[PDB]
């Protein structure tokens, strides 16, 4: 009661306290962050942000006591390739929100530190999840470039059709390119045409 | 025909929770668990022992995902030593 | 990187299209994240080279981010070129004093 | 709240230029561009691209001043009185420049770019040529323009 | 003691943004 | 409350204070103002005020992830050429209105200076916008004369038809010219007939 | 067939706001922003980084207009240095 | 990036060179966009050169965009051949002082 | 076919007001103005600058009548000097 509100007084307090903290260490290693996550290196020719592909090993679902079903190996195309304008950052994914509340006896003090700890580490988990999200993205487009290198997926096959001077006596456009992405990236299924690189 | 596995295994293969999940408070170990829909999906690298999954999963690097029935209490083998693990929620 | 570089053998460098020169061997140490032409103009002005461009810049900028320390200009341009691989290109004609920046043509 | 001062005070700035020109290390503060010329004799030893010890208090309080402005590019050149061979005074200056540049780049640099070179007093600012490394043509010079 | 030379009158933003208006249209005139 | 009215006491106060200020510096540089903005130099033969034309580069709208659409270059005819009587000034565009209100504790004084500042700089922005408006006008008719010089727009093609003595035993008019502007200025679309000036 | 761009980009290419717009209070920088209809149109010369426009636009002199989705927080690169920018409204 | 960076040798970069006529040697100022051939004619008469064109101008015009305020006519021609690309090309014969637009 | 001018211009060419008019209180100058029907008709000899009439008119001697839209504030050029003029009503 008084109990739970002393807790919850702590809860948001440590939570936002933690949020402010994680935000400055984000800022000081901001260089390091994109220094890792150079997205444009991964983007494509017509700034097509490449899709995120997913690995799978020993996918054994037993259906049941009578029948099981396993792949050795499995790929999931997620978030198919697309025209991007501005390439992704990390701060889109990792800049934790910070707001400051200060809006409100020994149980008061100790449960406020309780929740102080509690908001701290739930924010830490939140952070952790943010990190994992940016992993699975980055690794995913890596894997796109991988299986594209492996002939295991297809390119984005596009058509840029261009137009000359377009427009009327009140409006013209001197050159209108329009670009459609005709065929998306996709996992090829005839594996015979794949590309299997030995290394040395 | 059985299903292959979960593709949510492909999500919890890495550290994303599934959509709409509850972070199961894992205490005593490095595995992380989400309540998706009575079904915890747990990522780990440790070796699940007691309860048994409906779907098992590992990464390229041996990261397991187990689409696992609900336990409060989890068993892995750590190093030929065996660990009990408590969850909350 | 390994699997790309083994599925595809690299045939040529870019030093044949960017060779070095005296006054191209001054050194520099850079961080950058902006667009390319501002950067290359700053280079050509410290290198006393006339800077020119060929073709038209696309609407989406090609943006690079170079971060290196105490390193000479010729392979500054080489890794800029690499960082703007297949969207931009650097050539230098140092018999003249010219750094030229070709754009992509789509 | 956003900044009045960007963590600096013009009083501290002028305290610097006063004292370091009392100490003689010359600050040019011209138009918008700001320059420091330094005799290389106080820093490198004789024909060496090698710095000494008590110099580094002075070198770091240079970098302390360098923090006082928003800036983009810093150019350092050094010059040395002609000693043996045009290659090596190029080299000696070039190394001298690059080593103090390395040091302050490692130190606080707010530049985005540091250009570095030096020449064998190919452009001597005096032709009073009293000797080698006690000449003021043995020197090192840093320019920037204070960004906005 | 230290002073940069061209110590002018105190301007104001109004006429300032007038000036950058003016020069932009002005050199449009030049090129035009 | 008392708060917000102390603010709003300041708000109009600094606003109108600023308005009076900007009005005198308008007046002292009035010469300079039209000395820039000689409109009659831009007006046409039959005092046709020329239309305002609009520039466009790299008009890339991505429609979406799948298709983008860019002109290199684009022109918008706005406010088509017309008979004007009296040519424009600037004071039509820049004379900020000034009215004076004086119509009504430490929060009173400080929020009155708050709003004093606030009305000041919102008026400054207002001013800024006024300036921008007169830009885009002036540049627009410049561009009309430009593309007219470039054969990229058309002239105002008119017909003046004249009448002799017109009128009855109670009213006459000894000479009645009527002038219709038959064909307005408009961007030509066959660009082959354009005019591309190299300069030296 | 996609649309060309906004022609309101041609308006906010220069300093007019679009018709019926709200001056978004730009703090920290020289770019000016209007709320047209959930869509800020921002003029600048700076190089937009984080959010990405639906339509981009530049002048003859490199003045950009970006028909931009609503951000509270804007990213440009200034000089290879990168600036966050706050807006109000 | 290195292993997927394909480039051409400057021996085989296929572009127009600087034809080093002194009538070519002058600085100019052009901002313009559209069909190339009109500019080539007008720059030829700027350069005191004759302009011939061989080939057919297509129904869709080959379009360019050049925005320079002070620059030499030769590297106008350099960029112009660059933006001409596959559809068209520029030859300059400074001995006969004629530029010539080649279609494809 | 456009109208010639107002014939009320022929009336206010001289000093009669139009029928049913309100004497607009002209302060600062010698021009006299009447509100006819939202339309001031102003006689003067001075040279109208800012607002622009629907119909202009002059006498044999250069007396102008201008069938003029409503301004509170009138501009003439006097002698190459330019005068603002306030009206009331």
């Amino acid at each position: 009661a008084l109990k739970e509100t002393a807790l919850s007084v702590g809860a948001q307090a440590g939570l936002a306290w933690r949020a402010k903290i994680i935000d400055e260490q984000l800022n000081k290693q901001a260089r390091n962050l994109d220094a890792i996550y150079d997205f444009n290196s991964l983007v494509l020719e017509h700034n097509i942000l490449p899709p995120v592909l997913l690995e799978g090993r020993n996918t054994l679902n037993l259906a049941d006591a009578q029948s099981i079903r396993i792949s050795d190996r499995t790929y999931k195309v997620a978030k198919q390739a697309h025209f991007i304008t501005t390439p992704p950052t990390w701060r889109q994914y990792l800049w934790m929100d910070y707001v400051k509340p200060e809006a409100p006896k020994e149980i008061w003090c100790i449960y406020t530190e309780r929740g102080w700890k509690n908001g701290i580490d739930q924010a830490n988990t939140i952070l952790e999840e943010n990190i994992a999200r940016i992993k699975e993205d980055f690794g995913g487009m890596i894997l796109y470039r991988k299986l594209l290198a492996m002939n295991m997926v297809s390119p984005p096959y596009v058509s840029h059709t261009d137009l000359g001077v377009t427009g009327d006596g009140s409006e013209i456009h001197i050159d209108d390119r329009v670009l459609r992405i005709t065929a998306l990236p996709e996992l090829n299924v005839n594996s015979a045409e794949w590309r299997a690189a030995v290394a040395k | 025909i059985p299903p292959s596995a979960n593709d949510l295994l492909l999500h919890v293969l890495e550290g994303v929770p599934p959509p709409g999940s509850r972070r199961l408070v894992v205490s005593g170990g490095d595995a992380r668990a989400w309540l998706s829909n009575e079904k915890m999906y747990v990522r780990t690298n440790l070796t699940i022992l007691s309860p048994g999954w409906l779907a098992s999963m590992t990464s390229a690097d041996g990261t397991h995902a187990y689409e696992m029935q609900k336990s409060p209490v989890l068993l892995v083998s750590w190093h030929g030593k065996v660990m009990q693990l408590k969850v909350e929620g | 990187a390994k699997v790309e570089k083994v599925i595809t053998p690299p045939s040529k460098d870019n030093t044949l299209t960017i060779p070095n020169a005296y006054n191209l061997q001054a050194r520099a140490s850079v961080d950058w994240s902006g667009p390319i032409e501002e950067l290359t103009a700053r280079i050509a002005k410290a290198a006393h080279f006339r800077f020119r461009v060929l073709g038209k810049s696309p609407s989406v900028p090609v943006l690079i981010s170079i971060s290196t320390k105490d390193e000479s200009l010729a392979e500054i341009l080489r890794d800029i070129d690499y960082q703007a691989g297949k969207k931009a290109s650097i050539h230098v004609y140092p018999n003249s004093q010219v750094v030229e920046l070709r754009y992509a043509k789509i | 709240l956003p900044c009045r001062v960007d963590g600096a005070c013009d009083a501290t700035i002028i305290k610097m230029m006063t004292d370091l020109n009392k100490k003689g290390i010359k600050v040019a503060s011209v138009g918008q561009n700001y320059l420091i010329s330094i005799p290389a004799s106080a820093l490198f030893a004789d024909q060496s691209p090698r710095l000494n010890w008590a110099s580094y208090s002075l070198l770091n309080e240079i970098a302390a001043f360098l923090k006082q402005f928003r800036k983009i590019a810093i150019t350092v050149t050094s010059y040395s009185s002609k000693y043996v061979s045009v290659k090596r005074e190029r080299a000696l200056t070039l190394a001298r420049s690059r080593v103090v540049s390395e040091y302050l780049w490692s130190q606080g640099v707010d530049s985005r770019i540091i250009f570095t070179q030096g020449l064998g007093s190919d452009k001597p600012i005096t032709s009073y040529t009293l000797g080698g490394d006690r000449s003021p043509n043995a020197r090192v010079e840093i320019t920037f323009r204070r960004a906005v | 003691k230290f002073k940069k030379p061209p110590i002018n009158n105190p301007s104001d933003d109004a006429t300032i943004k007038l000036a950058e208006a003016a020069v932009s249209v002005s050199d449009s005139m030049l090129e035009m």
